[PDB]
């Protein structure tokens, strides 16, 4: 007769490492790398992501003829951009403060656009043969929607002096731009004034633009440029504007409704039709692990991401042959 | 293993054991089987549990990239802020293999030391009243039957009567 | 007759964690976190801080008339200015480069004052009618005490041309300024030329400001604005300054007698009329622990900083019922 | 406990020993008492201090925050800075708690094995001269008085005497 | 050491013993020498390679520091820039003291648990039939010539013989 | 009769630390900490770095006349300069954005210097007389070689208007400049107009200098000041100059062959006459080593760097007295 002190033994083939061993194979271990993404953009939360498509924060917000698709569009949860959108800047240029700018998107999950400005109101200037070619809508040559490319009337470009007071409870918004012709005589052309200036005041703001005329390599068309400007106005404060010619005007600015947490992911991906609590730019997530190695990039309730391949905790003991 | 009892004097484990991680395997004239024990098992659940928490809680605050973008002419910005996030994620990724890997050697070892600490307690009672066979079994010097297989485990064999 | 191998135990409830059990109660341990502060600003190894109270770096430096008691401070340990001080620009503008010159106060401890263009110097323009509503001084219209707003005398503005050379073994930190007029109008009445300029040079420096005009919100019931600028002038280099209008010349320049190390501290709290040798923005320590958890910007020989809110290690074992 | 000591086959401590961590607990025809094992409980002290003192200067070099400032339109550097100083110090808090955890439970285990082994070290000198009676305790087979009970603290038990 | 062996109740290393970490030393009639136990000194030179191996790798991937430079007036970049890099250079730095120190400790007590079971495991084949001497030597009631002196190194020796 | 168990024991001195104990005497060891270098700068993979020596890299891309030696330098494997070079802007001025130029330097290997705008065109104005005391070579007054200081002919500075194309396959470095004279007069003297402008275009583009008059400190023996421009011109894009005086033109460019790994070293060391595989800023390592402590900026295949003054692991077992 005897008794006998043993331990558990088992069929499972798990392996886990350590230090001075690899590959030994335990009666029980616990996975907590989350390994597997649906592939997919999905809404976060059950709320959509506003994706651009072809279309580039500045064509959307500066409201470029191809970008139609996201004039007003709804709450956000996050933003989608691909790494080179074709309808960008339609009329060659530049952005200013761009990634500032993109950054206070972060911070902003939506957008409500109204008009300060309206194109009527410009009565002594032309306001509606501002286009180029450059920025083609349905063939026909349009331009920026969101900003009235203002020019002479009857050959004369008088002083404009125009100010918009926020009354809103919010913060707005609003954007603006100057025009850079190719030549002396390009300016007199467009504005008749030779040398002209843009005066933009707000309680912070002290800008005064002028154009620098140079020759430029054509870029989509032309070889003009347009850099635009813009500002957060605060509640009941005023933005002024004063200019003699190159004036890019605003028709609309966006009034910022929802401020929280966003994110501008950058992806090729596409919309998925599904939904998850965990988004990264490669597809969405779903488990109870407290690690995942998709993407570092994430919004939402996730996992922690790590460069890992594997990571198998023993919880049972070593099993044997 | 650090314990010795193990794949060490214990040579295997038991296919046959399935209600508990340790336990005894008797045999007698009315035969033979399998008893799991409660206490060094439910002992051994609570340890690991515990210890797989207080590492994913450990991680739980742990490094989060955001996007940051930068123009043409902030290449060194953009540059340190890449080296930035690629150096906590390189951390925190070290942070979680080296856990992993040093806790599963404690995990494996605590274990071992379980089923020593039991095969202990166990030689402990029996004293001189069984032979130490060598591979984790004592051979009876009196008939032992259930009842007496029983006692062992229980914590109660009565070395006086024996 | 029987001898027994036992372990010590007493009535300790001190309690530890380890990985696979919490709340271990133990015979003896040690806390290695501080989690206590006095609650007050203090001296610094007996070494006040400078404390700015309501006025900011610009107020003080500028010599903001309401930040008098910060004429002429003393060396310093380190610097406390409030979240959103009220007297910092008496007239609204900016200061150009603010954020790189309050870095470079993090490695000084003491100025030295100096005069280096006397107000009297100014016998071509008037040099005592350069006040404004928004800078008040005892119910009296008055300006940044340490630079001079000068405007023209008997209706002109003759070019002025100075120059200053620094014979102190010193770095000298000067500060001028420009004044944004509101109008046109505004540029003539006080300057007389339309179109001026301030050319500042010195070995490195090659400066030339212009007025930007444009209509702006009042800012402290004034819509012009002056914009401040600096440099460190070295030990015998000169500085040179040329304008036509809307200069605000030198008056005192700052001699940077001590650098080493300091800090701009960041608290709404007042002195505590005590003495530390390790600060924070909440309050001083004082222990012998190697970590605390008060605050991690902290200034003097002080623990490392974890969020962790208990560090207790055993030293003493398991402790019995 | 690793070691099976420490709660374990000896089942609590001993309010009564004050003068060290381990010792010895006697009793014969003329009395007994407590007695502190003075090269164990030296032994202990010395790896615990060294231990505390090797964490504290460990922890020694760590990072530093500063205060930087930023003004409107350097968000994204303000934000990365504000990374950057968070970073670090969810790694440096994870350091220490980690260490603490980890040392804390070898901590205990030290205790565990100095029990254990100083019980091995008794247990080795006695030899079949006394019962191993499975709680911490030795009952000796010859009358041990105050003597006989001291040359087992010494190390000196004379075997072949008894 | 944790498991009593090395410096313990084996009270010193063997300058003799050259050909093996752990081995076994007899003494007889016919003479007396060492003979290393390949076994577990081959199980000791896998287990340490390993280590030294698994730190050399989760090292691998760590924090390289690049040239960036700044002009007069970006003095909070170039300081942001040097206490990233600086801060990830004491968190390496403390990532390899520490794994060193604590693994430095581990290895040690693995010889010592290595040499602890290699002991258990001759005595557990002696058994009754050789008194257990304290000191790491079993002293035989029976004449052991090499060729029994062999059998206890094989794992091979006949206890019902003797 | 009797049979030991024991262990292994030697001669050996090496001490590890542990956590509880430290100078620990075990039977072997394994130190993994590197701790010498050949202290030289070295070829790298059998690649010589391009060794400034005095010259900078302003010095050495502006073509400074006392960098000759850099004219057409080979394909380089890093780059190597002092913390202070005498040689720098010999004719005192800035370098713009001059950090970021040198960030793009660490991703080049081989520059092919080609010439874009003869010296000899220029025909309408004088371009052999732009010369400085401050960039003297050979005790005659010189300039930085690869761009050509223009000055008026016969009393007259016409517009000039240039134009290159890069039809080469790789990116062109331009380099170009504007002078700001020290007064009226000198502008008048230099280039006979007195309002001037550079204006530069390309696809991206858009710049417009005007110089800049002030009185400054000379430094070098002159007050007048150089600031020195560059733009990448992608292939197939085209630069185009315009000015009316105060134009440095280009008249070298150079052409980056080679993109890849490479780096500023910081060093005051000279040439070894030596080869390694990791280089340090003090000397190259060679080594199996997983780690050193020489020097954080390596280049090549090199241990990682820790503050270590001493790594040494553990392999055998407790030595015996
Ligand atoms: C080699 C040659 O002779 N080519 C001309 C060719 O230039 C010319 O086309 C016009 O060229 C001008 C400038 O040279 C503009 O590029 C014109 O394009 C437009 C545009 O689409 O943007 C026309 C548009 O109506 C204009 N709109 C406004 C508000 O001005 C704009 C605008 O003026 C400029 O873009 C401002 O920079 O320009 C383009 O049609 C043709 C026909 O004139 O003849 C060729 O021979
Ligand atoms: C609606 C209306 O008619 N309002 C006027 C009101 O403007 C005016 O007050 C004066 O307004 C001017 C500009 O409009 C300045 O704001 C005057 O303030 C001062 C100031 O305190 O700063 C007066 C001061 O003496 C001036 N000092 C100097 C050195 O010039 C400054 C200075 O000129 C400007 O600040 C430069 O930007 O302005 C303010 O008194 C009153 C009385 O004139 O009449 C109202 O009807
Ligand atoms: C106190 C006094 O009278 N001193 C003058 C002294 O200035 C003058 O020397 C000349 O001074 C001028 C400006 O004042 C320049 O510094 C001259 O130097 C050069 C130079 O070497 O750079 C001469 C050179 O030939 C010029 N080259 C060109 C292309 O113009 C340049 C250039 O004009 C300026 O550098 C542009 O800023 O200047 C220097 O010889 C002497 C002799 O004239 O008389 C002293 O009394
Ligand atoms: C442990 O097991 C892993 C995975 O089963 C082995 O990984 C393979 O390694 C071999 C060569 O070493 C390759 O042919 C396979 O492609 C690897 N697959 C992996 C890593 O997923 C590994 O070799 C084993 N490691 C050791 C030390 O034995
Ligand atoms: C923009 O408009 C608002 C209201 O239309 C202005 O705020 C008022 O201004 C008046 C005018 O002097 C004051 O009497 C009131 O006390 C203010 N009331 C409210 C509700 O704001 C605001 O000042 C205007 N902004 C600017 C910069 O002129
Ligand atoms: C260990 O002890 C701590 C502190 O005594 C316990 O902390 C309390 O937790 C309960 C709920 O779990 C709360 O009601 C208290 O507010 C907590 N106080 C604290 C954390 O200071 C903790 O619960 C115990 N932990 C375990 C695992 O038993
Ligand atoms: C500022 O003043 C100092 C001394 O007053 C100047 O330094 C001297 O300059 C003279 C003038 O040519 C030289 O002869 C001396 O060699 C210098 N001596 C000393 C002690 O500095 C300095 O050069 C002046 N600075 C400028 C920029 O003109
Ligand atoms: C362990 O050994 C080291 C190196 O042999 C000792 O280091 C020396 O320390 C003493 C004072 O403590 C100094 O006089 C020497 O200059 C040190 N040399 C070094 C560090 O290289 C060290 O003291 C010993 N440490 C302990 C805890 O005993
Ligand atoms: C620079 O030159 C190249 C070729 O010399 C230009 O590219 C060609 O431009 C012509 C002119 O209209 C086109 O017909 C061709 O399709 C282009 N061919 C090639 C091979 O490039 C280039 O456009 C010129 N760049 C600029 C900005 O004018
Ligand atoms: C463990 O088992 C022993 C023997 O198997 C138990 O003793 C018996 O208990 C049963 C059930 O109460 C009684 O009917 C018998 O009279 C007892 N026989 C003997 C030989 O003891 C004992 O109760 C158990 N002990 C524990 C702690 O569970
Ligand atoms: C430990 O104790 C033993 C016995 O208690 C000691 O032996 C006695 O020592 C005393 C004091 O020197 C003598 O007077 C006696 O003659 C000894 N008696 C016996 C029975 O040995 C012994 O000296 C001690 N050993 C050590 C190492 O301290
Ligand atoms: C280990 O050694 C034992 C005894 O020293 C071996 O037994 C002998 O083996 C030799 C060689 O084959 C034979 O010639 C003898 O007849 C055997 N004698 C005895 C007493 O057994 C045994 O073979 C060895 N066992 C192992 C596993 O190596």
């Amino acid at each position: 007769d005897q008794i006998c002190i043993g331990y558990h033994a088992n069929n499972s083939t798990e392996q886990v490492d350590t230090i001075m061993e690899k590959n030994v194979t335990v009666t029980h271990a616990q996975d907590i790398l989350e390994k597997t993404h649906n592939g997919k953009l999905c809404d976060l939360d059950g709320v959509k992501p506003l994706i651009l498509r072809d279309c580039s924060v500045a064509g959307w917000l500066l409201g470029n003829p191809m970008c139609d698709e996201f004039i007003n569009v709804p709450e956000w949860s996050y933003i989608v951009e691909k790494a080179n959108p074709v309808n960008d800047l339609c009329y060659p240029g530049d952005f200013n403060d761009y990634e500032e700018l993109k950054h206070l998107l972060s911070r902003i999950n939506h957008f409500e656009k109204i008009q300060i400005i309206p194109k009527s109101s410009w009565s002594s200037h032309e306001a509606s043969l501002g286009v180029s070619s450059a920025c083609p809508y349905q063939g026909k040559s349009s331009f920026f929607r969101n900003v009235v490319w203002l020019i002479k009337k009857n050959s004369t470009y008088p002083t404009i002096k125009r100010s918009y007071n926020n009354t809103n409870q919010e913060d707005l918004l609003v954007l603006w731009g100057i025009h850079h012709p190719n030549d002396a005589a390009e300016q007199t052309k467009l504005y008749q004034n030779p040398t002209t200036y843009i005066s933009v005041g707000t309680s912070t703001l002290n800008q005064r633009l002028v154009p620098r005329i140079a020759t430029r390599s054509k870029v989509n068309g032309q070889s003009g440029r347009m850099e635009f400007f813009w500002t957060i106005l605060k509640p009941n404060d005023a933005i002024n504007f004063e200019s003699n010619g190159n004036f890019i005007a605003p028709e609309y600015a966006y009034k910022i409704v929802k401020k929280g947490d966003s994110t501008i992911m950058k992806s090729e991906l596409e919309y998925g039709n599904c939904n998850t609590k965990c988004q990264t730019p490669m597809g969405a997530i779903n488990s109870s692990m407290p690690f995942h190695n998709i993407h570092p990039l994430t919004i939402g309730e996730c996992p922690k991401y790590v460069k890992s391949n594997r990571l198998v905790l023993a919880t049972g003991l070593r099993n044997s042959p | 293993g650090l314990f010795g009892a193990i794949a060490g004097f214990i040579e295997g484990g038991w296919q046959g054991m399935v209600d508990g991680w340790y336990g005894y395997h008797h045999s007698n004239e009315q035969g033979s089987g399998y008893a799991a024990d409660k206490e060094s098992t439910q002992k051994a659940i609570d340890g690991v549990t515990n210890k797989v928490n207080s590492i994913i809680d450990k991680m739980n605050t742990q490094f989060e990239a955001v996007g940051r973008e930068f123009n043409n002419l902030e290449r060194r910005i953009e540059n340190l802020n890449k080296k930035m996030e690629d150096g906590f994620l390189d951390v925190w990724t070290y942070n979680a293999e080296l856990l992993v890997l040093m806790e599963n050697e404690r995990t494996l070892d605590f274990h071992d030391s379980n089923v020593k600490n039991l095969y202990d307690k166990v030689r402990l009672q029996l004293r001189d009243n069984a032979k130490e066979l060598g591979n984790g079994c004592f051979e009876f010097y009196h008939k032992c039957d259930n009842e007496c297989m029983e006692s062992v485990r229980n914590g109660t064999y009565d070395y006086p009567q024996y």
